[PDB]
């Protein structure tokens, strides 16, 4: 198990994709055509993961760029690592998908979805040995939410023993497109419960709260929020893409993370934020990435229970002072950490920095807390499905008003699942 | 059944449209028709009249 397939799908899931390989092809030592030069060989040691080898020595990505309709995709190729990606993995339509779930997932991208399976089969086929699935999306539009939802479905028929995980962008009336979001995300929740091994939860209403309040950008672009993302995303694939003596799969991974099968997403957290000089210290570290403000799900971790925590360090540090931090916060905090899962924080350090800071820490946390963010969605699906609102252009497409109630309930039943935990 | 519904309008409107369009074609034509057999109803009147006054002579 080495090799991960990546699949980028619509707008925001192209973004934020498109940024990922932007900052791990740094870290990587991969320049915009995609030749090497870097220094250290610990940049190519596990770079199988995510690249395939091509002729002449270059290293091409193992991702596939889906999408609608061409804008955001003609946007990757123009863009400054637009020149990496592999031709054949551009796999898109030209209608769209107008924000509507309906039409990812069943009529618009129905049509496309066989041809990026395609796709998926020709970089599955070369992998020695594919340990699983990652997908960028937001649940909020129409592709990312309903196509990446079909495809997660469909890889699942196919590949039914590979991990899919995903980082999945939830909608917010603070960075809302389209009033219909909540059914979007509402309608994709339910498939992910089903299909996941892992979602980490970016909420945008957390990114831009990040920038507003703690960054003091007074009007955010998604650049701004998308910069925090792909630095969350370059920390949870960290001890994957490098050593240090961690023998681990996304497996392995999953199967210390998640205690129930539909209670798998996460809370992803980063620390320091940026948008420095003095480098922080290891204390400074572990009560930031533990502190509320640098979560990206806008939750209190408070109002929940730890179930499993994982944090990963880089820099040179004294993993010494790290083992004393990590032991302090739970030592002194333990009424948030369940008890009946013993010894449930983890964590690991990586000598190599990311790209500006000195050293850095990034937080995976399944909490019981993220019942708020299924919660908050539920209202305001529910604020506009009692009086059938917007529903016109979802039965337009084909759908009935019994998936949408399917939808709420089951989502609802998550809410309560994640309930019985906190309180047990 | 995105498709059935589809061409459900399509068949729906194409056959409200050529009811009405023919109905109305009825009613015109049934207007007009009245409107001459009137006028041709004063022809007949006009041939007693010039009877009238060869009959009386
Ligand atoms: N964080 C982030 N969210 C985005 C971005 N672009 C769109 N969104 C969010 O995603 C939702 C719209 O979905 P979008 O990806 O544009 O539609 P799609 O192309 O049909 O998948 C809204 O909730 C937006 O707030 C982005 O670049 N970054
Ligand atoms: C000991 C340590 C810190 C390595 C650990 N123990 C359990 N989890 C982790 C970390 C991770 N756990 C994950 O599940 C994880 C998920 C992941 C990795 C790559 C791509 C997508 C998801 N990434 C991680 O870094
Ligand atoms: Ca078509
Ligand atoms: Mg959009």
């Amino acid at each position: 198990m080495r090799e991960i397939v990546h699949i980028q799908a619509g707008q925001c899931g192209n973004q934020i994709g498109a940024k990922f390989w932007e900052v791990i092809s740094d870290e990587h030592g991969i320049d915009p055509t995609g030749s090497y030069h870097g220094d250290s060989d610990l940049q190519l040691e596990r770079i199988n993961v995510y690249y395939n080898e091509a002729t002449g020595n270059k290293y091409v990505p193992r991702a596939i760029l889906v999408d609608l309709e061409p804008g955001t995709m003609d946007s990757v190729r123009s863009g400054p690592f637009g020149q990496i990606f592999r031709p054949d993995n551009f796999v898109f339509g030209q209608s769209g998908a107008g924000n509507n779930w309906a039409k990812g997932h069943y009529t618009e991208g129905a049509e496309l979805v066989d041809s990026v399976l395609d796709v998926v089969r020709k970089e599955s086929e070369s992998c020695d040995c594919l340990q699983g699935f990652q997908l960028t999306h937001s649940l909020g539009g129409g592709t990312g939410s309903g196509m990446g939802t079909l495809l997660i479905s469909k890889i699942r028929e196919e590949y039914p023993d590979r991990i899919m995980n995903t980082f999945s962008v939830m909608p917010s009336p603070k960075v809302s497109d389209t009033v219909v979001e909540p059914y979007n995300a509402t309608l994709s929740v339910h498939q992910l419960v089903e299909n996941t091994d892992e979602t980490y939860c970016i909420d945008n209403e957390a990114l831009y709260d990040i920038c507003f309040r703690t960054l003091k950008l007074t009007t955010p672009t998604y650049g701004d929020l998308n910069h925090l993302v792909s630095a969350t995303m370059s920390g949870v694939t960290t001890c994957l893409r490098f050593p240090g003596q961690l023998n681990a799969d996304l497996r392995k991974l999953a199967v210390n993370m998640v205690p129930f099968p539909r209670l798998h997403f996460f809370m992803p957290g980063f620390a320091p934020l940026t948008s420095q000089y003095r480098a922080l210290t290891v204390p400074e570290l572990t009560q930031q990435m533990f502190d509320s403000k640098n979560m990206m799900a806008a939750c209190d971790p408070r109002h929940g229970r730890y179930l499993t925590v994982a944090a990963i360090f880089r820099g040179r540090m004294s993993m010494k002072e790290v083992d004393e931090q990590m032991l302090n916060v739970q030592n002194k905090n333990s009424s948030y950490f369940v008890e009946w899962i013993p010894n449930n924080v983890k964590t690991a350090v990586c000598d190599i920095p990311p790209r500006g800071l000195k050293m850095s820490a990034t937080f995976i946390g399944n909490s019981t807390a993220i019942q708020e963010l299924f919660k908050r969605i539920s209202e305001q699906f529910t604020a506009m499905f009692r009086r059938k609102a917007f529903l016109h252009w979802y039965t337009g497409e084909g759908m009935d008003e019994m998936e949408f109630t399917e939808a709420e309930s089951n989502m609802n039943d998550l809410v309560s699942e994640y309930q019985q935990y906190q309180d047990a | 059944k995105a498709i059935e519904e589809n061409n459900n309008f399509i068949k729906m409107a194409k056959e409200k449209l050529a009811q009405k369009m023919e109905s109305n074609k009825e009613n015109r034509e049934a207007h007009l028709a009245a409107m001459l057999e009137r006028l041709q109803e004063k022809d007949k009147h006009a041939e007693e009249v010039r009877k009238n006054k060869e009959l009386k002579e």
